[PDB]
């Protein structure tokens, strides 16, 4: 029985007038008489039995006085294996067209983060197959992972490769929540997981769930679909101590959607137009994405950096929550290097001689010094040239160019662009390859052979082959 | 005027000025040696003088660009503040 | 006009009805609106500013805006629990936190609740979170050192007890690392029993995830440096008011020691984040925003806090409270609002550069910008002398570094200064979680300024440091004991040092040139 | 008004020339060495 | 492609002119007629004199016209002239509605 | 208002005692900054770079009560902090509008052993 | 200008205009470095471009009748044909040998050449 009724409709913000027993904040309200199921998330109590809410679907077609029903609980979504291999909406609707979703129960997307005593942090190397990442910014199983990138630097391609390299052959389940991104990419990923047999129509299989709150969706949907994906993972973690892989396509869209309605909700704008509650809104989400005594969650989230300004409030605040950070640089793309992982800016909390081998730590630091020294020389090289440099500086420049090119690795998902098949590099081979380059193992061969190669042996063979060819 | 670009241009000119200053030092040393040895010295003298002039010109431009960067910084603070106030008024 | 939040229909209806029943308006309130963690309450008169109030559910709130017709409260918890119409009762007491010795070795919330789970906290009394800082008379000149263990800091940027030193730098430059390194060095006194030197450490975490805090606690328990440190946590999940109170709660815990004659060190991590939380509360209360949307009194927020770190005179007990606030600069620009404020408040700043961090200089301390107002007055008698020469040499080397790439082309006696400066910078480097005693620092800095390091190869400086300390620690123990007790480098010890160092360099396996 | 791009282009061009010559030398030397 | 009977390559072109002087659009239509390329083109005009809401709806109106071809197995190319001008019109229409402005006075959404 | 308090203490000596007073003011920038904060708190719309609209007037009040009269004089020596090293900042700019002389202390002079740090050329 | 197209105006008129713009843009791309350091290290072709661009930039200026009181020199009216011919000859290198001062505030190329020739003649 509907007690409330619509009173004010502006954009995506909706005010409702209730007669008695107002709903708690964050509850979900169902509008009656709409052609499509429309849900409202309570955001404020304005007094006089009025509540201000944010709509999850388009408000076009609403009418003042339209009855509203109170569910008495926040937005609840189906959890469990029934979501595996099925595309789901922010409110739990199946958008794959394969039928209703079977769930043991419905869990709410809003919950308090895990306590401090049950944090249960643990460090364990995660072999992604990407040599630059495995070397400079190792990933930790059960720790957050961030991919900071601007527009068109390759963080979407990187997410696909991590899926291909990690998602498969992973005992536990995986979740992919894509919030704010384009719908074309969603179709590609669904078909790719189907081809790769990560998901299938055959039940009991398809160990991966998909949630999509893409651009076409209005604000409030892009702001809560991330929580929906996270809730699925929390069930898989708590109820079953199974390792979970959470892939969040751009999360910057989460804060962006919030700011799109902050003004209409009454808040005053902050420094760069963001809502005042940016940090807390974001932290409430990050703290839930963590490993605990029951299970572990390995979260890979992409943060879009608008205009390549790493000082923007959104990514700046996110930095603090991440264990491993991967900063994509646009300059490398101009050079042709892919992935465009900034070797210097990228950092990892696991880059410690105690956690990883001392040799690994030593090799990484040497590479960073080599690249930094090369960057310093570039200035004088512009004016004087490489000739006027000393042999020491010449060797530094030569070895650095080879190392920078060797950092480039061709992934399977990138073949269509380049035309060369992907390659996977083990940890031992990666460390040895870079260790050898530091010793001058490849200072003989041309730098061209250290491009889009997997291991040092492959690169040396290609160089020798090109000689016999000419 | 996109303070980020101005700072990049300011950084470039500083490196240019620094490298040009260093070459003037080197040219003085090498010019001394040739005069001790004594056209080669003339080349070094012209290079030293030219680097001094170039570093001087770069410094003037860097100071001028610094003024514009401060000017742009004040305007940016002002513009952002006005946005916040306009939003808070209503 | 537009309207007044106190003119609610329910409250107005009662007036129209004519029944003068307010259900004990004083000391009781009824919620009128709730949003973004801020609740406006009609009534609840006789409520002091900054007082705690209890909601029907059980969560507390802080009365920050006492308006004519309502009270703007910030809820200390999740906003979903309480709804419109709930009753609010004033606790009758300003916010206070427990204090004592039994807290050292425990992780606490912003309000003093132990979250580590080790058990119930047993303490004697509690102290108010907000009080005035000491005057000008109760204070005393800063004449006592606070040994961080970092060579660069203890030498070039000395920190005296009762001083306010700002650790400022960009993200991931090694700021939290310096704080933890300080805590570890302070452990020798507790193990030995030198009450005069014992310095209790307090770590305040603001806007940090609980995972890093657990790692931080494990490190302290690993190195045993726990049991004399207190961790106050206001994590990212905690409401904004908690992130705003944590620093004041920690400062009160430190004032306990300061008043009783004990020495305490308090570190505020991500202090800038605390300003963000205050800004949120202020903007949601609709207070006038200033530059970068920060309220007008943001500066005040920090001053009244940092000014509570002081060196009390011998009459009050001689205690002290040393502060180490942290600041994160986005683009290395200190011209921002919050950096300028905290720089103007503090005595000196330790400025950390990211480029230096890349170049392998750890800690990435920029001695050019880093400055300490107290200066030599904090250092022990032995350091001051050699430290002065060290600062001069580094200044000349930074001036000359502009010609580093032109080494052989430049004349002699200048490239030599360049070579010397490199040895020093390499000597100043240090590993993480490896604090050095002040006596060992004197020997190493002495070897550097005298010029003996110019013989070795730069790559061997650190090996000599560790290897030479082991020899001196083993054989010449009376030498170190004198430097530690007397606190000064006597002439005889200077000659003894000056003779064995070069002799060691020769017999050492490390090459030279 | 872009001096940073000028330096970047200068740097790239000179490095390419010098290291293109080095690549020629390296292919020749290793070929001489691989044949025997 | 249209002249030659190859339907699999026909591409209906839609040109949406937002905030442009009618003289410019007239010259453009004359150019299209000159090359006889107007027989398969649709021009939606929301000029500077037109009210801001018109400049706001023209791109959406044109896109719907294109969805016709899309849903009917055909291929359509829609060319939105400066969308910056549509944003200005939306900003104007929203500010006059007393809605709180964002950075550069543009609405939040 | 603390600056005005010290100014008032000096005005007594000037008018009643009739003698010359010397008013030292810790950097006037903090005085200007405090005025900006009260204006914001009062709800006044900020000026160009975040300062209060009454910068000139708030500053001119103090600077004008400092002058020479028939009975005596108040000579003020005030410290100047230039934020971001921008002389064109409103606070130092509106201040320089009043300064009659400037005394610049240089670190190099201290190093040379001269310990009046004042620079002859920079000072005006 | 929308009017600048090969069909509306003569193809010659368009080529000359585009050449001037290309010349000036090339010179403008070099002003920063020339400011920091002189044109000596500059290439020979680039130095020729710099010299020619200065000439053309000076020649663009012209005295007006209404501005006759300010400068004190009589105004000039330049027919379109004379204008195109002047700039065509200048791009080809007609007046490169003369100093750039002879082109300042001149109506047509012949006026600048006469002043430049008189300056060559005086010495
Ligand atoms: N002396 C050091 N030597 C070598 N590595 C160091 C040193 N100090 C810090 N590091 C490393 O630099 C990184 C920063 O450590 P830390 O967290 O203490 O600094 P931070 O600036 O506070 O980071 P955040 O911005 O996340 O708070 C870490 O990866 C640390 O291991
Ligand atoms: N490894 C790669 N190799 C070659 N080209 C790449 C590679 N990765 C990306 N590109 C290019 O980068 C672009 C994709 O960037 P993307 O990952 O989608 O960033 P975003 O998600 O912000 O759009 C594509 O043009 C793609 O062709
Ligand atoms: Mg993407
Ligand atoms: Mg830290």
């Amino acid at each position: 029985k509907a007690n409330g009724q619509v009173s004010q409709v502006i954009g995506a913000v909706v005010d409702v007038q209730f007669e008695g027993e107002l709903p708690q904040i964050l509850n979900a309200l169902e509008v009656q008489g709409t052609q499509h199921r429309l849900v409202l998330e309570v955001a404020q109590h304005l007094g006089d039995s009025r509540v201000r809410t944010i709509a999850m679907d388009s408000t076009e077609g609403l009418v003042r006085g339209q009855p509203v029903v109170d569910t008495g609980l926040p937005i609840s979504v189906p959890v469990g294996p029934g979501t595996l291999g099925r595309i789901m909406n922010v409110i739990g609707e199946p958008i794959d067209q394969r039928g209703p979703i079977k769930a043991a129960k419905l869990y709410p997307i809003h919950r308090d983060a895990p306590s401090f005593t049950d944090q249960a942090t643990s460090a364990e190397i995660l072999v992604t197959g990407i040599k630059v990442v495995d070397l400079l910014a190792p990933y930790a199983r059960g720790g957050k992972i961030g991919l900071f990138g601007g527009a068109g630097v390759g963080k979407t391609v990187l997410i696909q490769e991590l899926i291909n390299n990690v998602a498969k052959h992973h005992g536990g389940y995986s979740v992919f929540a894509g919030v704010g991104e384009r719908t074309r990419e969603g179709n590609d990923l669904y078909h790719e997981m189907m081809d790769s047999k990560v998901i299938s129509v055959k039940e009991g299989e398809s160990r991966c769930a998909l949630i999509f709150g893409q651009m076409n969706e209005p604000p409030g949907a892009r702001a809560r679909v991330g929580l929906t994906g996270l809730t699925v993972a929390e069930y898989f973690r708590d109820e079953e101590g199974k390792d979970v892989l959470l892939f969040v396509d751009n999360i910057f869209r989460f804060t962006q959607a919030c700011s799109e309605v902050s003004a209409l909700l009454g808040r005053i704008p902050s420094a760069v137009g963001y809502q005042p509650t940016l940090a807390t809104d974001l932290g409430a989400l990050q703290e839930r994405i963590t490993t605990t005594q029951k299970g572990s969650i390995t979260s890979v989230q992409a943060i879009y950096v608008p205009a390549d300004d790493l000082t923007d409030p959104a990514p700046a605040t996110t930095f603090a929550h991440l264990d491993a950070t991967t900063v994509l640089n646009r300059g490398l793309t101009e050079l042709g290097i892919y992935p465009a992982v900034d070797p210097l800016d990228s950092t990892s909390r696991m880059l410690d001689p105690i956690t990883i081998g001392e040799e690994h730590y030593t090799v990484a630091r040497g590479v960073q010094k080599l690249l930094q020294d090369y960057k310093s020389l570039q200035d004088i090289i512009a004016i004087l040239g490489v000739d006027d440099l000393s042999e020491e500086d010449k060797l530094v420049v030569a070895r650095a160019r080879k190392v920078q090119k060797f950092l480039s690795q061709p992934f399977f998902m990138s073949e269509v662009f380049s035309g060369i098949p992907g390659r996977f590099v083990n940890l031992k081979q990666n460390i040895a390859s870079f260790k050898a380059l530091l010793e001058g193992a490849g200072d003989e061969y041309p730098e061209s052979c250290f491009y889009m190669k997997g291991d040092l042996e492959e690169s040396l063979a290609a160089g020798r082959a090109d000689a016999l060819k000419s | 005027a996109n303070l980020k670009q101005l700072k990049i241009r300011m950084k470039a000119i500083g490196s240019i000025k620094k490298i040009t200053k260093a070459m003037k030092m080197v040219a003085a040393s090498k010019m001394k040696a040739e005069t001790s040895r004594l056209s080669s010295a003339s080349e070094q003298a012209s290079r030293m003088n030219a680097m001094e002039n170039a570093s001087k010109n770069a410094g003037e431009i860097l100071s001028k660009l610094t003024l514009d960067y401060n000017k742009a910084r004040q305007a940016k603070i002002t513009m952002e503040l006005i946005e916040i106030i306009s939003g808070a008024s209503i | 006009k537009k309207l007044s939040t106190g003119e609610a229909s329910v409250v107005l209806a009662e007036k129209i009805k004519g029944i003068t029943q307010q259900n004990d308006i004083t000391e009781y309130g009824t919620v009128i609106s709730i949003g973004d963690g801020i609740a406006r309450v009609f009534g609840l008169t006789k409520v002091q500013a900054g007082e705690m109030v209890e909601f029907k559910s059980g969560i507390r709130g802080m009365a920050l805006n006492l308006e004519t017709d309502n009270v703007g409260v910030v809820v200390l918890g999740n906003d979903r629990d309480i709804k419109e119409g709930d009753v609010v009762k004033r606790t009758g007491a300003i916010v206070d936190v427990p204090i004592g010795e039994a807290m050292c070795g425990r992780v606490f919330d912003a309000l003093g609740n132990p979250i580590d789970g080790l058990g119930p906290l047993k303490t004697t009394q509690r102290a108010r979170v907000e009080i005035k800082a000491p005057g000008i008379i109760p204070r005393q000149s800063v004449r006592q050192p606070m040994q961080t263990g970092i060579k660069c800091v203890d030498s070039l940027v000395p920190i005296g007890r009762g001083q306010r030193e700002l650790i400022i730098g960009d993200r991931q430059t090694g700021k939290t690392a310096i704080a933890i390194d300080t805590i570890l060095n302070q452990k020798e006194a507790f193990n030995t029993g030198d009450v005069k030197k014992q310095l209790y450490c307090i770590y305040v975490a603001v806007g940090q995830k609980r995972s890093t805090i657990a790692n931080l606690v494990s490190i302290l328990k690993q190195h045993d440096c726990m049991k004399f440190t207190i961790v106050v946590c206001a994590t990212a999940s905690d409401a904004a008011p908690l992130q705003f109170l944590a620093p004041y709660s920690g400062c009160a815990i430190g004032e306990f020691f300061r008043d009783n004659g004990k020495h305490a060190l308090i570190i505020y991590d991500d202090l800038s984040k605390q300003a963000v939380a205050y800004r949120q509360m202020s903007l949601l209360l609709r207070r006038p925003p200033g530059r970068e949307a920060y309220p007008g009194d943001v500066f005040y927020l920090h001053s009244r806090l940092l000014e509570r770190a002081a060196k009390m005179n011998d009459s009050l007990g001689g205690g002290s409270l040393t502060a180490l606030p942290v600041i994160e600069t986005q683009a290395g620009d200190v011209s921002a609002y919050i950096p300028t404020n905290v720089i103007s408040i503090t005595d000196g700043q330790i400025f950390l550069e990211t480029e230096l961090f890349y170049k392998g200089i750890r800690p990435a301390i920029n001695v050019g910008l880093s400055v300490s107002r107290v200066g030599s007055a904090a250092q022990i008698k032995a350091m001051k002398k050699i430290a002065g020469n060290l600062k001069l040499t580094l200044a000349t080397y930074r001036e000359l570094a502009a010609f580093s790439q032109f080494g052989s082309d430049l004349d002699a006696k200048t490239q030599q200064q360049l070579n010397t400066g490199e040895r020093l910078v390499e000597m100043l480097k240090q590993n993480q979680y490896t604090p050095m005693k002040v006596e060992e620092q004197v020997c190493i800095i002495f070897a550097g300024v005298k010029g003996f390091l110019d013989a070795l190869v730069t790559s061997e400086v650190l090996k000599f440091e560790k290897k030479f300390l082991e020899h001196v620690r083993t054989n010449h123990s009376a030498l170190l004991k004198r430097i530690r007790d007397s606190g000064d480098l006597s002439e005889v010890d200077t000659n003894e040092l000056n003779t064995i160092i070069p002799l060691f360099i020769q017999e050492g396996g490390f090459k030279l040139k | 008004t872009r001096e940073e791009e000028w330096l970047d282009k200068r740097t790239k061009s000179q490095e390419k020339v010098y290291f293109d010559q080095e690549d020629r030398k390296a292919m020749k030397r290793l070929l001489e060495k691989l044949n025997t």
